[PDB]
């Protein structure tokens, strides 16, 4: 959205002769240059995106209720890892408290 | 109990007794028999036909879509969204790879940017070329650009659809729709476009069924090696038009759909069949179903 | 367990039309069914000529084969709505006794013990989950059936067989002949052609 | 650029309106006080120390309605019809010069919003003074204008009317005096500390076609319900 | 257990027996029992129970 | 503060000698500390001593103004209104009393006399007050008359038997036995009209939490806010997202009703009218490039430009004063003609001050009820809208209506207080207002004296009001605050009725079936077996587990001040919305209010859980929940939380990890015997067989097991951070399993109720049959009451002979067995026992 400089209100976007013009309730009118060429957007599979589980994946090595697995961590050589299974495709991620995380992330 | 196969506590008997329409059926199914008796002997032939008839709308192949107020000219540098300004690199390749698909002269100030879900394109076995033909065959009032089909992870496949001016010349006499309204209406049409399937069915399985057949010696024998297609969701007319399905022996589980296309006498036989399925085998005599 | 190992290495590729989760659940349900061999140890522990429990089931007086197996061999997989125990305990845990994203089959309703040997606390909870459904559906089998029974009768009761063996509503034919044969359901014989 | 609070702008502004400087300094802090005490400056609250003090929002809200109304006059031509607070004084004007007033009237919103958001997070005490000082200097800017000749009388009237309404709006949130309580149109008049006429149903926990478990079309006696036992 | 009589306490409005053992009234031949008796063809039984034994009377219509 | 106590190493604990029968001592200790219905007595006691006095002295201040409807007189014609102002100062409740013969001196009323005579076991309530009457003249001056009223009895309040106000509390067991009472019963019921009534426990959603439900409305989010305490008034806000794209906030309370307001109007009325700042409270940053904020802003941007037919005039206005005035004239019920008061500037100031007083006291009161925390509420309100939009985006699922992580169990003290509020203002406050209205009509305000004012106050509260207050409470107790008659089938049924949790129940086919099932959050708190087996009530009634309890409200101020004094927690005023999402801070909640942020959510909960073990700093009944999905820490101390003791499991993972590091370091140096630097993993509980023998000897209780850091109380939402071994054998089986590190060890019998524990070898029986025994064991003939000859009861059976089963259970340590050890033959004999019949010996 575009915020009015004068009154900090949400300006109304209309389209005139091949240009996006924002007009406010206080009469201030501005035209967006490049960053306002986004009429609408949607994101699918929001329930299994990587940005969904960033906090949870970060906290997984410290949560005591997560399933562990007997595998060596290649960074700290700890002999156990934390195994999580996220998404409808059952993506398996192995995480450790040292910062190691399978899938290279 | 899951969606599309809800056969939990009384629902299907309620769908029959209340004469609920096909739109309100939570467990509609349909049995399709292959036209060629030789093909129904082989499971692989019936397996690929079953996967052929499965509604893959263009929406489910999309991870995210963006509606942009942009026009594309090959030479003139028009304004472009800063987060998507890198798209111009593969636009030049498209122009030099298709000397016949040049941009029109009536492209409107509306762009739809698409980022295909490459995982779904692999599991469903859908190529980029098939998607392009399906969209260009259904939407003549658009100009479509696409990136290269990449086999390397980390680089997505981008579909870019440009709305022509004729998209609003369809019906703009009804001035109760701003150009933003038509563009939103167009993208809904694009996403709901059918790709590689028939509408109304979400799953199509392969089952083994048993039938009788009179031999050349007049003997009636049970044939056990017969393959057919049992679908989730009902569309008699959709499977009617398919050339791989015998149209004469389409068995729906929907009374309303059978009534619509076959008549009241076939709907009478459909009510009898559907109640008997609910009744199980420890059910009433046949004369109570009539 | 080896289905889980295939999952860990990413060796489970679902077919067209199935997600990996739905294909994995299908594989687990198939892999956790008692074979027909389960009666070999059961029948070796009983004398069919003197076993009261077996003679009640074998002769059809009372009981069935899954009853003896549950009593003697094992309950097996608890399956509600043709699927395993879904995790309703805080995003991936079926109960407090099992960790998040547990892979073992016991965490999803597989009861390894029999009634004669006794169940553990997690197995009894899963058994109570399936046992409660029987009580709930029994209560619904009265009210829900009564709602459908009354509506069926009030629509059908006007149909009366007239002097032509037709079925009509006071003037209006519903059937040209009752049952299309004109016979009574109590007077039918099953005969081979 | 080093910003410093200027008390001379408030004194100059207060003298023009024939009001006490304490009235200007008490914007957003007039709630729960007698205007006579506010006029004398008695009982003034201490300077804010928290960034979540509602005074900072209260003063900032008064600033942006001065800017919102000033730009309405500045862009009067773009309106289908001007609002009430700017139309009765520009009515005698002609369209070609009503399309004007956006070139001869300077802008007064130069760097307020950016600085206020920085001062609020950094030091709330200075933010309250900055917003008050900005309102006074903006008023003096619109009051010290002298050229061209045809705009002086149309903007100085606007400057006094806007600052008076801002003060009056702040004044209408102070402690009321004495008045006839029956002018509202009813007999009873309750306060915000009254519980006699509270909603009875609101003492319970707030908030909340066929019943699947009800035997309503099953005609069975209530004394023989054991026939429905699962057994 | 219960078994009452050929006659007893009567509802003022409907003229039918009272409800249950507690009021010394009769027992209910409900909606589902008239369905069964009609299905069996027992119509003289319905007259005996629903009319002779419950509230049957004579109505005069011009 | 950091923990300082240290316990013995887990490798020296000898528990190899333990047995499951030894762990029954843990259940014995838990039941002995808890009691069986001790929560009922405690709830009624703190309702008597603390609840009703606070409710009367705080939440029933009366300030009203009435028109002077008299005739013509010098003072009369010149005055228009009189202000009635009063509050109650002294409140107390005494033991039940009865008047012997006539005009006696109120002798004591024993419970058996109340039962026999059909009387009411109610104790008198004495109140004192001060009243202020202010009359307003036309010229402008006013006259004030003030009077202090001596304490007097208004009515009688029902008294729970066995509580502090019962006569069977200053009596010995022998005296209780011989006065017609049951010496072995604990009590917990009310005597009214000769009947015994039980105020059942009520399921209720957790307050100060956001409940997000789907449904014209696309989505809905509810939030009931209570300013701290079981007896404080609660106000709910409903944030709806409509199909038109408009987000509306509706506040339902004692002052507003069903008025949906556009979401940004609430922000404007508190002084923050800039849209950029208003949006910032929801997205926490306008400069973030995250794809979530793009979805967030797109919905918010469209919501601002949706026209509301009711709030049309002030939708585009930025002057907060007129918005407050617009809402004040809309919600005030005494304004019948607009613009008649706008001419007077003092009436405008009156409605503005009244609306600000109401809103500060009613909009999210748990965040504060003063004008200082206005912006603080806006930050919290924006957070609530942010959470709701995360569910529309399908990032997070809607709130589970069945889980006990967001449910509370409210006893008799909370339920009776809620009914007391609606009855006290109707049967006491309203008659006083009517009494003073008629006093001022028949007499001039100046003619009144101190004597007349006191007379009018007491005369208005005649025995019509005294009958109204007591009998309305009895009607609430009888009609059912869900209550039921105490049917005395046997001792087991009486105890099971007092440990029963009832629900508010709707007609939705899926919703009516889901709530009748056993949920994954039940084991340990709600019996998984006990339910009705027949009819509509299957699963509608729930039973507390054998070790489950109901906690009371803690001293929240002690923990709140310590959290704010914690250097690891930054106060809410010291952190910005941009400082939260850019630095990844963790929001910290106490009883649902947001007090600050911490840089490490896991370390804060871990450090405060370890502090709770000592008990000297953090109370053992404090719930500490760490949400690993959104990185938040929650502290709960409110009443109504089910808790059970769980034995703490400790391990040596810190030493185990160091051995792994040393072994790896040795291998990197080329050493061959690098494996020799590893040590085995050991997880064990500190419960020794000697402790079990000390529990049985009475020298070791649950309180000092908690004080030694051996067991701790776990709450269903805190149980989501616990991995519990179902028995001491599963812990011993995984003693050296590093891939399964339990946090607690359970006693298997703790998952069943008292009635479900009667069935022997219940794990060997089909689980549906254990449910039947709960129903059948509660309707079993036996010694239904030890004081049967003193009672005149209806439809009660007293079986003469009872036997302890040859195979008894732990449930018979607390209730008397009911039945006989009949010799049973499992045989076919003549066909008379077919189809679930039996053949009985006549002898
Ligand atoms: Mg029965
Ligand atoms: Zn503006
Ligand atoms: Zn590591």
């Amino acid at each position: 959205m575009k915020i009015c400089k004068a009154c900090s209100s949400c300006m109304v976007r209309t389209y005139v002769d091949g240009n996006i013009i924002f007009r406010c309730s206080c009469g201030e009118s501005v035209q967006g240059d490049s960053q306002n060429l986004l009429v609408s957007s949607k994101v699918y599979h929001t329930g299994e995106m990587e940005d969904k589980y960033k906090i949870f994946i970060k906290n997984a090595p410290f949560d005591p209720t997560n399933c562990q697995i007997k595998k060596d961590c290649p960074n700290c050589h700890l002999d156990y890892l934390t195994q999580i299974c996220i998404g409808s495709q059952k993506i398996i991620i192995l995480v450790c408290r040292c910062g190691y995380m399978s899938n290279r992330g | 109990v899951a969606g599309g196969t809800n056969k939990s506590g009384i629902v299907r008997p309620q769908e029959i007794f209340s004469a609920k329409p096909v739109e309100a059926e939570q467990s509609s199914e349909m049995l399709l028999r292959l036209k060629n008796p030789e093909v129904e002997t082989n499971k692989t032939y019936a397996q690929e036909i079953a996967n052929s008839i499965e509604l893959i709308t263009f929406e489910r192949l999309i991870l995210q879509w963006h509606l942009l107020y942009e026009t594309y000219s090959s030479t003139k540098k028009n304004v472009m969204y800063p987060d998507f300004a890198s798209d111009v690199e593969w636009m030049t390749d498209f122009l030099e790879n298709h000397p016949l698909l040049q941009p029109p002269e009536d492209i409107a100030n509306w762009c739809i940017r698409l980022e295909l879900n490459k995982t779904t394109m692999i599991l469903k076995s859908i190529s980029l070329e098939s998607i392009i033909n399906s969209l260009r065959a259904k939407h003549p009032n658009t100009y479509i650009m696409h990136s290269v089909e990449n086999t390397a992870s980390g680089i997505p496949i981008i579909i870019r659809i440009y709305l022509r001016e004729s998209a609003f010349r369809r019906s703009t006499n009804t001035r109760m729709a701003t150009d933003e309204k038509i563009a939103v209406n167009v993208v809904d049409k694009l996403l709901n476009s059918t790709i590689r399937g028939i509408p109304g069915i979400k799953n199509a399985n392969v089952v083994k069924l048993m039938r009788h057949r009179v031999d050349a010696q007049g003997k009636l024998v049970r044939l056990d090696n017969i393959y057919a297609i049992k679908t989730n969701g009902t569309n008699i007319f959709g499977a009617m038009l398919d050339d791989n399905i015998d149209p004469y022996t389409i068995v729906s589980s929907s009374i309303g759909d059978t009534m619509e296309l076959y008549g009241i006498e076939a709907a009478r036989q459909k009510i009898i069949s559907e109640i008997r399925t609910v009744m199980g085998d420890k059910g009433p005599n046949h004369r109570h179903l009539l | 367990e080896e289905i889980n190992n295939r999952l860990l290495h990413g060796d489970i590729m679902p077919p067209i039309g199935l997600t990996t989760h739905d294909f994995y659940e299908k594989l687990q349900l198939n892999a956790l069914k008692f074979p027909d061999r389960i009666l070999k140890p059961i029948m070796n522990s009983i004398n069919p000529e003197t076993n009261g429990l077996f003679q009640m089931v074998a002769t059809g007086a009372k009981g069935s084969n899954p009853n003896m197996i549950h009593i003697m061999a094992g309950i097996g997989q608890i399956e509600i709505n043709t699927q395993r125990i879904q995790p309703q305990f805080s995003f991936g845990r079926t109960l407090v006794y099992y960790p998040r994203f547990a892979l073992e089959a016991q965490a999803y309703g597989f009861i390894c013990n029999s009634y004669i040997a006794g169940l553990t606390s997690p197995e009894f909870i899963f058994g109570e989950m399936n046992g409660r459904f029987d009580l709930i559906n029994k209560a619904l089998s009265t009210s829900s059936t009564g709602y459908a029974n009354r509506k069926a009768i009030f629509g059908l009761q006007s149909c009366i067989v007239d002097y032509y063996r037709r079925v009509s509503i006071d003037t209006r034919l519903v059937q040209q002949l009752y049952g299309e044969d004109g016979l009574d359901a109590r007077q039918l014989e099953t005969v081979r052609f | 650029e080093p910003w410093t609070f200027d008390y001379g702008k408030i004194i100059k502004t207060a003298k023009i309106l024939d009001i006490s400087p304490a009235v200007i300094e008490a914007i957003g802090a007039m709630e729960g006080r007698s205007y006579a005490d506010i006029r004398e400056g008695q009982g003034a609250p201490p300077p804010p120390t928290s960034m979540d003090d509602p005074r900072l929002m209260a003063v900032d809200s008064a600033v942006r309605i001065f800017l919102y109304n000033y730009n309405c006059l500045r862009h009067v031509s773009t309106f289908n019809k001007p609002p009430i607070h700017v139309e009765r004084l520009v009515k005698h004007l002609s369209y070609e010069e009503k399309e004007d007033l956006e070139k001869v009237l300077p802008n007064v919103v130069n760097e307020y919003h950016t600085t206020f958001k920085h001062l609020r997070v950094t030091d709330p005490a200075s933010a309250l003074l900055y917003s008050i000082e900005f309102l006074c200097i903006s008023f003096l800017t619109l009051y010290e204008i002298k050229e061209p000749s045809w705009v002086v009388n149309i903007v100085r009237e606007f400057a006094l009317t806007e600052l008076n309404t801002i003060i009056q709006s702040e004044k209408l949130l102070s402690k009321p005096g004495a008045f006839n309580f029956m002018i509202f149109g009813e007999d009873f008049v309750c306060s915000g500390e009254d519980s006699s006429m509270d909603d009875i149903s609101a003492y319970s926990s707030p908030g909340l076609l066929d019943d699947p478990f009800s035997i309503e079309d099953v005609d069975i006696s209530l004394d023989v319900l054991d026939n429905l036992a699962p057994q | 257990r219960y078994a009452v009589a050929s006659y007893g306490p009567t509802d003022a409005l409907t003229g039918q027996p009272l409800d249950g053992k507690r009021s010394h009234g009769g027992l209910r031949l409900g909606e589902m029992e008239h369905w069964v008796l009609t299905a069996q063809g027992a119509m003289q039984t319905i007259i005996e129970k629903s009319h002779d034994d419950s509230d049957g009377c004579i109505s005069y219509i011009c | 503060l950091r923990p300082q106590i240290t316990y013995g190493p887990i490798e020296t604990v000898d528990n190899e000698e333990l047995t499951e029968a030894d762990m029954l001592s843990f259940i014995s200790a838990a039941v002995n500390s808890t009691g069986l219905i001790g929560y009922n007595i405690k709830s009624f006691d703190d309702l008597m001593d603390n609840g009703i006095p606070q409710i009367v002295k705080q939440m029933f201040n009366v300030d009203i103004t009435y028109k002077d409807q008299r005739d013509h007189t010098e003072i009369d014609k010149l005055r228009e209104s009189v202000q009635i102002q009063f509050n109650f100062t002294d409140v107390n409740i005494e033991r039940p009393q009865h008047r012997n013969y006539s005009q006696g001196n109120k002798i004591n009323l024993l419970p058996n006399k109340a039962r026999l005579c059909g009387l009411s076991y109610s104790g008198p309530v004495n109140l004192a007050a001060e009243v202020i009457l202010t009359a307003h003249y036309s010229n402008g001056r006013q006259e004030v008359k003030r009077a202090s009223i001596p304490p007097f009895q208004v009515s009688t309040f029902p008294i729970m038997r066995g509580s502090n106000r019962c006569h069977t509390h200053h009596l010995s067991k022998t005296a209780k036995k011989e006065i017609g009472e049951d010496p072995n019963e604990p009590g917990g019921y009310f005597i009214a009209r000769g009947g015994e009534w039980v105020v059942d426990l009520l399921e209720n959603i957790r307050f100060n939490t956001l409940h997000i439900h789907y449904h014209n409305e696309i989505i809905r989010g509810e939030f009931i806010s209570q300013p701290g305490g079981a007896f404080e008034n609660s106000s709910q806000i409903i944030i709806r997202y409509m199909t038109t794209g408009a987000i509306t906030i509706e506040i339902n309370s004692t002052k507003f009703s069903k008025l949906r307001i556009p979401w940004y109007l609430i922000f404007r009325m508190f002084g923050m009218t800039g849209d950029d700042s208003i949006i910032e409270q929801v997205v926490f940053d306008l400069e973030s490039n995250s794809l979530v904020n793009t979805f967030m802003i797109e919905i918010l941007e469209k919501s601002i430009h949706v026209l509301d037919p009711i709030f049309q005039p002030v939708q585009h206005e930025l002057n907060r004063e007129k918005i407050i005035q617009f809402l004040s004239e809309k919600v005030s019920k005494f304004v019948s003609n607009p613009s008649a008061y706008k001419s007077d500037e003092n009436a405008v100031q009156y409605l503005n001050e009244r609306q600000l007083t109401i809103l500060d006291k009613i909009l999210l009161p748990h965040m504060g009820q003063t004008a200082d925390t206005r912006v603080r509420k806006l930050r919290f309100l924006g957070l609530l809208i942010h959470k709701i939009l995360l569910v529309i985006m399908n990032v997070f699922p809607p709130t589970d209506r069945d889980s006990y992580r967001t449910k509370r169990v409210h006893g008799s003290g909370v339920s009776l207080a809620k009914a007391f509020k609606a009855i006290f203002n109707t049967s006491v406050i309203a008659p006083i207002i009517n009494g003073f209205k008629e006093l001022l009509k028949q007499t001039a305000f100046e003619e009144l004296t101190q004597r007349n004012i006191i007379e009018a106050f007491s005369a208005a509260l005649s025995k019509n009001t005294a009958s109204d207050l007591n009998r309305s409470m009895e009607q609430s107790i009888i009609s059912g605050v869900s209550t039921q008659s105490l049917e005395r089938k046997n001792l087991l049924n009486t105890i099971s009725a007092l440990r029963t949790v009832n629900t508010h129940n709707s007609k939705q086919t899926e919703r009516a079936d889901m709530m009748r099932r056993v949920h994954a959050s039940y084991p340990g708190y709600i019996c998984v077996a006990q339910s009705a087996d027949t009819g509509e009530k299957v699963g509608m009634s729930k039973q507390l587990a054998i070790t489950a309890n109901v906690c009371t409200a803690g001293e929240v101020l002690s923990l709140k001040q310590r959290l704010l004094s914690d250097p690891a927690i930054q106060q809410l005023a010291d952190v910005s919305n941009k400082d939260i999402v850019r630095k990844g801070l963790a929001r910290v909640f106490i009883n649902g209010e947001w007090i600050g942020c911490c840089t490490n959510a896991f370390e804060l909960a871990q450090r405060y859980r370890m502090l709770r073990r000592e008990g000297k700093v953090v109370h053992p009944h404090t719930t500490i929940y760490w949400d690993s999905m959104v990185d938040e820490v929650e502290f709960w101390l409110d009443v109504g939380r089910l808790t059970r003791p769980l034995l703490i499991v400790d391990n040596n993972i810190e030493k185990y990890n160091q051995a792994c590091y040393k072994a790896a370091e040795a291998r990197k140096k080329g050493d061959k015997d690098w494996e020799k630097h590893k040590i085995p993993f050991i997880q064990n509980t500190r419960f020794t067989p000697q402790m079990a023998k000390d529990i049985l000897a009475g020298t070791l209780t649950l309180e000092d097991l908690v004080a030694q850091g051996i067991c701790e109380f776990i709450t269903p939402e805190e149980a989501e951070n616990c991995l519990v071994a179902f028995s001491i054998i599963e812990l011993r089986k995984h003693k050296h399993d590093v891939t399964r590190r339990f946090t607690h060890v359970d006693v298997p019998q703790a998952i069943l109720g008292l009635a479900a524990l009667v069935s022997p070898y219940a794990n060997c029986t089909q689980p549906a049959r254990v449910t039947y025994e709960t129903n059948q064991g509660r309707q079993t003939g036996g010694w239904y009451c030890f004081s049967w000859p003193y009672r005149v009861d209806m439809n009660r059976f007293f079986q003469f002979y009872n036997e302890m089963p040859l195979v008894k259970t732990i449930a018979h340590n607390y209730v008397i067995p009911n039945g006989l050890n009949t010799i049973v033959a499992y045989m076919i004999y003549g066909g008379y026992n077919q189809e679930d019949s039996v053949i009985v010996s006549q002898s």
